[PDB]
């Protein structure tokens, strides 16, 4: 008896003046088979903070249902909504509680700071955390990452101007890096889920991969 | 013949009503909320001069946004400052933040009434903690104070009195104080109606007064400071 | 495990059992520290020289650890479950912090195990009153006392037991920078507050210093005698 | 990863790199890997992640209830051991965190090494990580009680690049920490590319 | 006499003086009214500031976002019961993912509250509540009683002077249940008011209000924004 | 080991192997796997004798208190039940293939299956045991609706015959039990009694 | 159970307009052994809810029977609520994750299949805790065999008919008897609707053509 | 001081703690219990105290099982304790020996549960007295009345709460082995409204649940229809 | 490895430790001490796993330093090399074993000096010179070819030098430093550090 299995997904998130961006492929497999191609990878936890969580969908479950009760014991207790660093902070108390169990997730968590501002977390499956501008997580992590390093931090590039990234650039670069991943990645290609937090609020856009 | 856990038959409780009367017999301590700030003032009620005036603790700081004053059984405190203090390290550890004031003496209030003689369990206490705790913070909410007493009960107070003298303090406190009323007018004001309420003349060592201001972390005033203050007085 | 509640309040917010703890401190033999500047001084009256017993095991002076020493009053009994409690901690700190314990360090875990005994089923309140006195590692001569309330404050001078009210009197007005410039002075202010309580003189009195970085030091009863005559 | 840290005349000098890694992957080039436990106390750390900014929080946890209890500042010693002794707790489970306490104490400057292992040893120059081999050598060949602040500043970026010049989970920035007796300064965070380009 | 200590005694008369006594704290409160509409569960409690320069207390509390209690009694064992029902809430969503039905959740608390009345040692809750919550059975407002026992009401009165709301509640109750929130709101306020001393009012920093309905999650409106609510009698 | 058992318009016909084995060693080979939980209800037990005499002495005992204390003869589910209870929750560390066949007042003549890993299965014929195997075809050809104590009886002998013959782990003598309401008659077949099967030539 | 003993095979699931059809093979094998050959894996939970199995068939005994006292114990309160289809299925994923974790899984891939409120509800839960809801559902060989078919014709036609429903799991039975060698040609069809769970006999794929 | 614990035997031989905890169930309004040939059918006079409870607040008729249900008197916090043994005792029972228990089984284990809170001063004697019915094809109707001390008999009719004897001359007036339950429903309904009395007790819901061959072996509440029907059956014969 | 000796005489008990602390391939330090004072006449010489040694060398070190407290006088060499063995031999079979070779030395003003070679398994011997590590291999014999019962402090020195400089010539590990102290009626006495 294995008590884990790999069920692919890939997860983005990107931080900007204003907005943070949690995106993810839709397609739960296992093996060489799909079990759904409808299955998001990302998570509202409050109006200004998502969560991205990728790998054995039992544990991304699980976690996802302690961290609604753990927001939830914090605002009755607290009488506030826990701020995104806050949740980052617990997560990582959370999955280092499990060190000698772990849970086999990469989660990225995406959202707005006290300050109004775009801000992302990234995750180790045993609770490493850190604050981070963009960062990609999942199946097709390396295949994403090396791209928003060059696009995003604008780097390897000499004289070109570091223009700040608008909403508008961040969500096609999102899409362009998925639709290349939905290429070369098995595990990749169904949908993209796309979640922009703003101070008006979550918005969720869904765009078409390639299936199979 | 009745146990710790006994109703009156007013319904109130006998051994939480005798730990109220405990504090009764207590050093009076002041706590007033400004927007500059919080200011707790203490009467150390020091019994000789043999004794050192210093070892006399009655305003503790939780942590660098949050003090304590408290009157009655002064050993009774220690446990509940501990709690305190481990609560905000916690709080930090698990959600990287202060902990606001009414969480702490929300956590603090939780450990009263746990009490009880019925294999409660392997450490359980025995009688009520008969101390009454006056928690001055800045949270994001801004300058708080707090009253907790033995019953378990928390309020958040703009100015209380609490000890042997609050029947009277409190008086006094209700005909001076005003939402507007400055930090350095409120230090002034506990000093003087602690004078008043004190049996010993006051001076720089027979009391204890700290302040927790939005920008600076806990202060308690050190003889200098409080004989500036005293000379106004 | 019987867990009934021995201490609890009463009408008027008395706990009487730790009261009752306080009477018998009170019937305890008079206990005298005075703090000096290098050094610290601590005598106990003898009550009775008995004559057919070893001095050796009725001591009420002992070293909880190398820089620290304590006196008691009240039940010898439950000071020797308080001292060998202190001993083993201040040998737990050494362990988890690699450093002596600071005088006040061991006088609040003392009073904190005193006062937990005062708020725990199943338990009566311990009869004994200490005088923790010691250097700290600064170099600070210190004199701390506990009730069995569990309540502690430090001290210029001190006195627990019976006559203790008598002999602090006596210690609030000849206690000053003169009489304690020496260590003889210091020694004899201790002799002359106990000789207020005790009868025989001399012959019923122990007493024991500790100067900087150096052992407890019990003197014997001819160097007791020396300062007698010379405080006569 | 390269964390190297030096007791000098003019205090302690702590560095070290900015690399995580997954496998091969270079997950972050901007980790931070000196931990502030006080204004006047610093923690290093190597080895696994999770663990070492686990167990280095939990230090700072319990070094700050001891200020409160104790109203003093804990030493470096008495810091080193609390980690030494949580962590013996978990030896042979997997724990991999190299760490080295800095701080300036009433016994002036401070600097031990804690394993996971179960290794606490005080010292003047230590180097933890993959790249701690290639960091001794320029440390050792350049290093002085009595050397200059902008000397042991320089020593200190020196031997981090040779590190990373040398170790493929090496890499980053030079992140420099100076412990002096009114607590420590963070004076600077040089990329090795920059460095690159200056020391060639 | 010796049948009025403990919880484990019956009197000659079939009667546990103990649980009668416990019964009395609740009738020691502040008044809180709690009444139904055909869509919306609204709680109104009169919060009592114990001095001039203290804040009320807070006497309505958050379970679920389908779930909201007021208090009447201890507060302490109030908070020790309103954490058993919190917990049991986030339970039933972990396990079930459903809110839990606000009738089971009142079954638990009179189990757990009649354990402490046949066990020697043990003191009966001194907590009387007023839950509301809405549920698929529509919006609901029972009252527990510190005896263990509970009650389905369409409307309620528990703490000091609450006969006088029951009066009230009882003669206008038949015009409650086709009631809009705000006509609703005003019916429990003009009740909690028919529990003030005479010559007393309610004003913003003496009232509170907690809401819940088909397309509202528990709401507490305190301060300002009881306002809207008060304007209009 | 070779277990069966059969149900009737009126009761159950049980049948069993007399063989224990140690590898490839006859340590008893007259062993009684038809094992009595009560008055009306038998078990037949195959795999490890250790762990079936324990879980069948535990069900007596469980059975007994049930029937004094709810004064009426055991239901044949209940026995089977309280053994399928004990077989499912230590499963992973008990080897035993019990077939629980009795007569009872209210359902008549029941035959349960409760198989290794815990489960239970009323069956109109039963079988297990390593000899199993070698008669499902016959059980399958043979095996008709509305037969009679006296051709149940037959069918069990003559099935058991077969797989005696072809197991090395079945053998011995063949014991047979028929439990009605009248009561339990047992009898053992030994030698010549045992039914016969002509070898080949070629 | 670490070594599971006697299993099922696959259950079939697909939602149509109105209600949701399981289908399950009335076989239990005993390794290769077809041993007991008229068993029912499929199970009435309420009126709204029915559940097929796959794997032990002793974990499945074990389910019916805590599941079933579960239903009881609700329906002796008369509050007016009962467990939904998707409660149920939260808390078999529940189940299933808890004995994952303590390393004594219960062997069974279970397909719930429910209509409440105008909904029609298919969720598939595995023996490590991986749940999801999807518009058909195929366990064991099913996965690779018939959830392609269903798949397809779901694909054009998103919402199928009573008949049609049938008609695709009599279909996809069939070439689970063709090409499954722990498969049977007894199988038993379960249709949830508005008037409550239906169980139809012993069916059979006898609709078998052999031109060899 | 021989009645302050339910570990003391008077110098007479009796427990006054049960005695008095019986006095609890006697202080309540009656609750009556009828067997048939087709079944059972429990009726409860409910009186409702504050006009402010909604219709079915603090009921006193229980189903501790599919097949069983339970009437009660005396304190209510006891009585929905003592259901919810009788309901885990039930289910455990369904799960280790596989089938519904029978009533007597519950009665009896019930009962036990009642007597182990008579013997210790940790424990307080139970304050109510509850009738447990059920109808079975096998074993038919079955009524139990259980009391505080922990005594569990079988009945044809039982009455418990403050007027028994007067609910017991009305029960006894009746052919109940030859009646049927659609008949008996009405008898319990003329019997509760007749040993009610309205010059003390205010105003009362009568609550009514049966299990038969009707009922098909299942507890459930008399349906509105025929509940009402026997209402105004009861108070057509007070006339 | 690491390297202890003693060697035992008329009226003293000479003991040397090594001074390196290695990492893997590294020496982290160069003046590591691994002799720990029990009690004012008692010294305990502990290498083995890390972080076993001092958790149960700091163990036996309060223990020991408890009974002074608790009884003024201290405990003898024999009693402490007993009270050691029990702790060590207690935790074998335990799931927390120590890893640790000892030689505890120490002068009792009656039976005299006292050297005590324990291994991990917990075997208590007593040797009139003992060493521990891989170099015990190469000076075992150069201390049995040399060593007498009534060796002088002075010769006795001069043997423990003939045995750190066969570590140099001979041994495949820099063993560079080593730490040397005595016992004897007047105390514990640090000498020289004997380097290379
Ligand atoms: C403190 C560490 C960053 C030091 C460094 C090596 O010593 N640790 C690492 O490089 C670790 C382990 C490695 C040795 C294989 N590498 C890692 O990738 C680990 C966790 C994985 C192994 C799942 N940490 C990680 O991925 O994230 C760490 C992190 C922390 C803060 C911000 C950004 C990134
Ligand atoms: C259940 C009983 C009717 C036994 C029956 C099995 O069906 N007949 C058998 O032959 C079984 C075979 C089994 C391993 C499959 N025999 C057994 O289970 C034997 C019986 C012992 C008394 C020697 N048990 C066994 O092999 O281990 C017990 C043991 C212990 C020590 C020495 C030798 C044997």
């Amino acid at each position: 008896f294995s008590p884990y299995v790999f069920n692919g997904g890939t997860i983005l998130a990107i931080a900007g003046e204003d907005f943070a961006i949690v995106a993810s492929d839709t397609r739960l497999s296992e093996g060489f088979s799909i079990h759904t191609r409808d299955s998001p990878k990302c998570y509202k936890l409050t109006d200004k903070t998502v969560i991205g969580c990728s790998g054995f969908h039992g544990d991304c479950l699980t976690l996802t249902k302690i961290i609604e009760a753990r927001l939830k014991m914090y605002k009755h207790s607290n009488n506030k909504a826990m701020t995104t660093g806050a949740i980052a902070a617990m997560l990582s108390t959370i999955l280092y509680s499990r060190r000698f169990f772990p849970y086999y997730v990469y989660n990225i968590i995406g959202g707005l700071d006290e300050e109004g501002k775009g801000a992302v977390y990234s995750f180790d499956p045993v609770g490493s955390y850190q604050r981070d501008s963009f960062k990609a997580g999942g199946s097709a992590s390396a295949m994403l990452q090396p791209l928003l390093d060059n696009q995003v931090g604008f780097k390897n590039m000499q004289n070109v101007e570091h223009v700040p990234l608008s909403l508008d650039r961040a969500m096609r670069l999102v899409k362009d890096v998925f639709i290349s991943a939905a290429e070369r990645d098995v595990y990749t290609g169904d949908a993209l889920r796309i979640c922009i937090v703003t101070k008006e609020g979550i918005r969720e856009e869904t765009v078409s991969l390639r299936k199979d | 013949d009745r146990g710790v856990n006994t109703f009156s038959p007013e319904g109130r409780l006998f051994q939480v009503e005798y730990a109220i009367e405990a504090i009764k017999l207590g050093s009076t301590a002041i706590g007033i909320q400004t927007s500059e700030g919080v200011c707790l003032a203490v009467e150390k009620r020091i019994t000789s001069p043999l004794m050192e005036p210093s070892s006399i603790e009655k305003i503790v700081e939780i942590d660098a946004h949050i003090g304590c004053a408290m009157s009655g059984l002064i050993a009774d405190a220690k446990t509940l400052i501990d709690k305190a203090r481990v609560e905000t390290q916690n709080h930090w550890f698990t959600y990287n933040e202060t902990m606001t004031v009414e969480s702490v003496t929300q956590a603090v209030s939780n450990l009263a009434l746990q009490f009880g003689e019925e294999d409660a369990d392997p450490g359980a206490m025995s009688r009520p903690f008969g101390v009454a705790l006056l928690f001055g913070g800045v949270d994001e909410k801004g300058p708080q104070l707090f009253h907790m007493d033995p019953s378990g009960t928390f309020v958040q107070c703009d100015a209380r009195a609490i000890g042997s003298a609050s029947e009277g303090a409190q008086s006094s406190l209700q005909e001076v104080y005003h939402k507007s009323m400055t930090l350095k007018e409120a230090i002034k004001s506990s000093l003087i109606i602690l004078k008043q309420v004190m049996e010993e003349k006051l001076n720089a060592t027979n009391i204890e007064l700290a302040t927790v201001q939005p920008g600076q972390n806990f202060h308690m005033f050190t003889k200098e400071e409080l004989e500036e203050v005293i000379k106004d007085i | 495990s019987y867990d009934r509640a021995i201490t609890v309040f009463s009408p008027d917010g008395h706990l009487f059992q730790v009261e009752y703890a306080q009477e018998a401190v009170k019937k305890g033999s008079t206990a005298v520290g005075v703090r000096g500047r290098d050094i610290v001084v601590l005598g106990v009256e003898k009550k009775s020289v008995a004559k057919l017993q070893d001095e050796r095991t009725v001591r009420k002076i002992c070293a909880l650890d190398d820089n620290v020493c304590m006196a008691f009053a009240g039940l010898t009994a439950d000071a020797r479950i308080v001292i060998n409690r202190a001993r083993v901690e201040c040998q737990s700190h050494r362990l988890t912090v690699e450093d002596p314990v600071t005088v006040e360090y061991i006088t609040r875990y003392i009073a904190s195990l005193k006062q937990r005994y005062t708020q725990s089923n199943g338990r009566r309140p311990f009869g004994i009153s200490a005088l923790i006195v010691g250097f700290d590692f600064d170099g600070t001569p210190r004199l701390y006392q506990t009730d069995p309330s569990g309540t502690y404050h430090a001290w210029k001078a001190n006195a627990i037991g019976r006559g203790a009210k008598s002999v602090r009197e006596f210690l609030e007005k000849n206690y000053t920078d003169e009489a304690i410039e020496t260590d003889d002075l210091t020694i004899k202010l201790v002799i002359k507050a106990l000789l207020e309580v005790v009868q025989s003189g001399g012959k019923n009195i122990e007493l024991a210093v500790m100067r900087r970085d150096q052992s407890l030091k019990i003197l014997n009863p001819e160097e007791i005698e020396k300062y007698v005559a010379e405080i006569e | 990863t390269t964390t190297l840290a030096f007791k000098f005349r003019h205090g302690v000098i702590v560095a070290a790199d900015s690399r995580a890694t997954a496998g091969a992957y270079i997950a972050s080039q901007t980790v931070k890997k000196v931990i502030e436990i006080n204004p006047y106390l610093l923690g290093t750390m190597a080895g696994g992640a999770a663990d070492c900014s686990f167990w280095e929080r939990l230090l700072a946890r319990q070094c700050r209830i001891y200020e409160l209890r104790n109203k003093e500042r804990i030493s470096v010693a008495a810091a080193s051991k609390l980690l030494a002794n949580m962590v013996y707790q978990y030896k042979g489970m997997g724990l991999s965190m190299g760490t080295m306490i800095c701080g300036w104490d009433k016994r002036g400057p401070g600097l031990y090494y804690v394993d996971s292992e179960g290794n606490r040893i005080s010292g003047a120059t230590f180097s933890v990580g993959s790249g701690s081999v290639y960091a001794y050598g320029v440390m050792d060949r350049g290093y002085s009680y009595d050397l200059e602040v902008e000397q042991a500043y320089d020593l200190a970026r020196r031997a981090i690049y040779q590190a990373t010049y040398r170790d493929a989970y090496s890499g980053g920035a030079v992140n420099l920490y100076h412990v002096r007796e009114d607590g420590w300064i963070r004076v600077s965070s040089d990329n090795v590319a920059d460095l690159h380009e200056k020391y060639s | 006499n010796q049948y009025d200590n403990d919880v484990t005694v019956w009197s000659p008369q079939g009667r546990i003086h103990q649980i009668e006594y416990a019964m009395e704290a609740v009738k020691q409160g502040s008044a809180t009214v709690g009444l139904k509409s055909k869509t919306h569960a609204v709680l109104v409690a009169l919060k009592r500031a114990q001095s001039e320069l203290a804040a009320h207390q807070k006497k309505i509390l958050h379970v679920d976002n389908h779930i909201g209690i007021s208090i009447a009694g201890l507060t302490a064992d109030a908070r020790l019961l309103c954490n058993f029902m919190r917990q049991e809430c986030l339970d039933s969503r972990f396990v079930f993912d459903r809110p839990l039905p606000v009738s089971r959740l009142v079954s638990l608390i009179g189990s757990k509250t009649q354990i402490p009345t046949q066990r020697y040692g043990r003191r009966p809750y001194g907590v009387g509540l007023l839950i509301a919550g809405y549920d698929d059975m529509g919006p609901h407002i029972f009252q527990t009683c510190p005896s263990a026992n509970y009650f389905d009401c369409r409307a309620m009165s528990i703490g000091a002077r609450s006969q006088s709301a029951r009066t009230y509640l009882e003669r206008h109750m038949s015009e409650f249940m086709e009631c809009n929130l705000n006509e609703l709101v005003k019916h429990g306020l003009r009740a909690l008011r028919e529990t003030l001393p005479a010559e007393q009012d309610l004003t913003t920093k003496n009232v509170s209000i907690g809401i819940v309905g088909k397309d509202l999650e528990f709401t507490i409106y305190d301060d300002d924004d009881v306002s809207p609510f008060l304007e209009g009698l | 080991t070779t277990i069966m058992a059969v149900q009737f318009d009126g009761g159950v016909v049980l049948g069993a192997d007399s063989r224990t084995t140690t590898g490839s060693y006859i340590a008893n080979r007259v062993t009684d796997k038809l094992t009595p939980i009560h008055d009306r209800i038998f078990c037949c037990r195959s795999g490890s004798a250790a762990d079936t005499q324990a879980v069948a002495d535990a069900v007596t005992y469980q059975l007994g208190f049930h029937s004094i204390e709810l004064n009426e003869p055991p239901l044949v589910h209940t026995a089977a039940s309280l053994f399928k209870e004990m077989c499912y929750r230590y499963r992973e560390d008990l080897m035993a293939g019990i077939i629980i066949a009795g007569w009872d007042p209210q359902e008549g003549g029941q035959v349960y299956s409760v198989p290794m890993g815990g489960m239970m299965v009323r069956q109109s014929f039963a079988i297990g045991g390593s000899g199993s195997s070698y008669i499902y075809g016959y059980v399958d050809a043979t095996y008709r609706e509305g037969m009679t104590k006296e051709e149940c009886l037959q069918f069990t002998a003559n099935a058991l015959a077969l797989a005696m013959e072809r197991d090395g782990s079945s053998g011995g003598v063949i014991r047979l039990a028929a439990i009605a309401e009248s009561g339990v008659e047992r009898q053992v077949l030994l030698g010549d009694q045992i039914p016969k099967f002509a070898v080949a030539t070629l | 159970t670490q070594n599971p003993m006697v299993t099922g095979t696959s259950v079939l699931g697909v939602k149509f307009e109105g209600g949701v059809v399981i289908a399950a093979d009335m076989l239990g094998s005993y390794g290769s052994l077809a041993r007991f050959r008229n068993i029912s894996r499929i199970m009435r939970v309420n009126n709204s809810t029915m559940l097929g199995a796959s794997g032990d068939y002793a974990d499945f005994q074990y389910l019916k029977q805590v599941l079933g006292q579960m239903v009881i114990d609700e329906e002796l309160l008369g509050d007016g609520h009962s467990y939904s289809p998707r409660a149920i299925h939260s808390w078999l994923t529940r189940a299933m994750y808890s004995r994952r974790s303590k390393m004594n899984p219960l062997w069974n891939t279970m397909v719930i299949g429910g209509y409440a409120d105008g909904e029609s509800f298919l969720g598939y839960v595995d023996m490590l805790g991986v749940a999801y809801e999807a518009p058909s559902l195929a366990t064991g060989y099913g996965a690779y065999l018939a959830q392609p078919l269903l798949r397809e014709v779901l694909e054009k036609q998103p919402v199928l008919s009573q008949t049609e429903a049938r008609d695709l799991v009599e279909r996809c039975m069939r070439v689970l008897y063709y090409r499954d060698a722990r498969s049977y040609n007894r199988f038993q069809i379960a249709t949830v609707t508005e008037k409550g769970v239906e169980i139809e006999g012993p069916l059979s794929t006898e609709t078998n053509w052999d031109i060899a | 001081g021989y009645d302050l614990s339910a570990s003391t035997f008077s110098p007479d031989g009796r427990v006054f703690q049960v005695e008095y905890a019986m006095k609890a169930v006697e202080n309540s309004s009656t609750a009556i219990g009828i067997r048939c040939k087709d079944g059972v059918v429990f009726g409860v006079e409910k009186l409702v105290l504050s006009k402010l409870y909604e219709e079915g607040s603090n009921k006193r008729l229980f189903n501790v099982d599919r097949h069983v249900g339970m009437a009660v008197a005396g304190l209510l916090a006891d009585a929905r304790s003592l259901a919810d043994i009788a309901r885990e005792e039930a289910s455990n029972f369904r799960s280790n020996f596989g089938y519904n228990i029978p009533l007597k089984h519950l009665a009896d284990r019930v009962a036990m549960y009642v007597h182990a809170y008579t013997l210790y001063s940790a424990v307080r004697p139970f304050g109510c007295s509850f009738m447990l019915g059920s109808y079975s094809v096998n074993d038919g109707a079955q009524l139990y009345m259980i009391d505080p001390s922990g005594v569990s008999y079988g009945y044809w009719g039982c009455a418990i709460g403050k007027a028994r004897q007067a609910a017991k001359t009305e029960i006894e007036k009746l052919q109940m082995k030859e009646m049927t339950c659609r008949d008996i429903v009405k008898e319990v309904a003329k019997i509760i409204y007749i040993v009610h009395d309205e010059v003390k007790d205010k105003a009362f819901e009568l609550e009514l649940s049966w299990v038969g061959e009707l009922t098909n072996g299942r507890h459930e509440i008399v349906p509105k229809d025929i509940r009402e029907e026997a209402e105004k059956y009861a108070k057509e014969s007070l006339k | 490895m690491e390297y202890l000796i003693g060697i035992q005489g008329p009226d003293y008990v000479l003991v040397a430790s090594d001074r390196v602390a290695a990492s893997n391939i590294v020496q982290m330090k160069d003046d590591h001490d691994k002799m720990f004072k029990m009690s004012e006449k008692i010294l305990l010489l502990c290498v083995g796993e890390a972080g076993d040694t001092v958790q149960f060398a700091e163990y036996i070190q309060k223990n020991v330093q408890l009974y002074k407290m608790r009884n003024g006088y201290e405990l003898s060499p024999t009693a402490a090399a007993n009270f050691t063995r029990r702790n060590l031999a207690d935790c074998l079979r335990s799931r927390t074993p120590y890893h640790v070779n000892l030689l505890l030395a120490g002068y009792d003003e009656h039976e005299g000096p006292a050297l005590y070679y324990m291994d991990y398994l917990a075997a208590l011997a007593k040797a009139p010179f003992a060493a521990h590590g891989y170099g015990a291999f190469l000076t075992l014999s150069i201390l049995d070819r040399y060593y007498t019962p009534t060796i002088s402090r002075e010769r006795a020195v001069e043997l423990l030098r003939k045995c750190l400089e066969e570590l140099q010539k001979r041994f495949i590990l820099n063993l560079p430093t080593f730490s040397v102290r005595i016992i004897d009626k007047n105390g514990i006495h640090d000498l020289d550090n004997i380097s290379f």
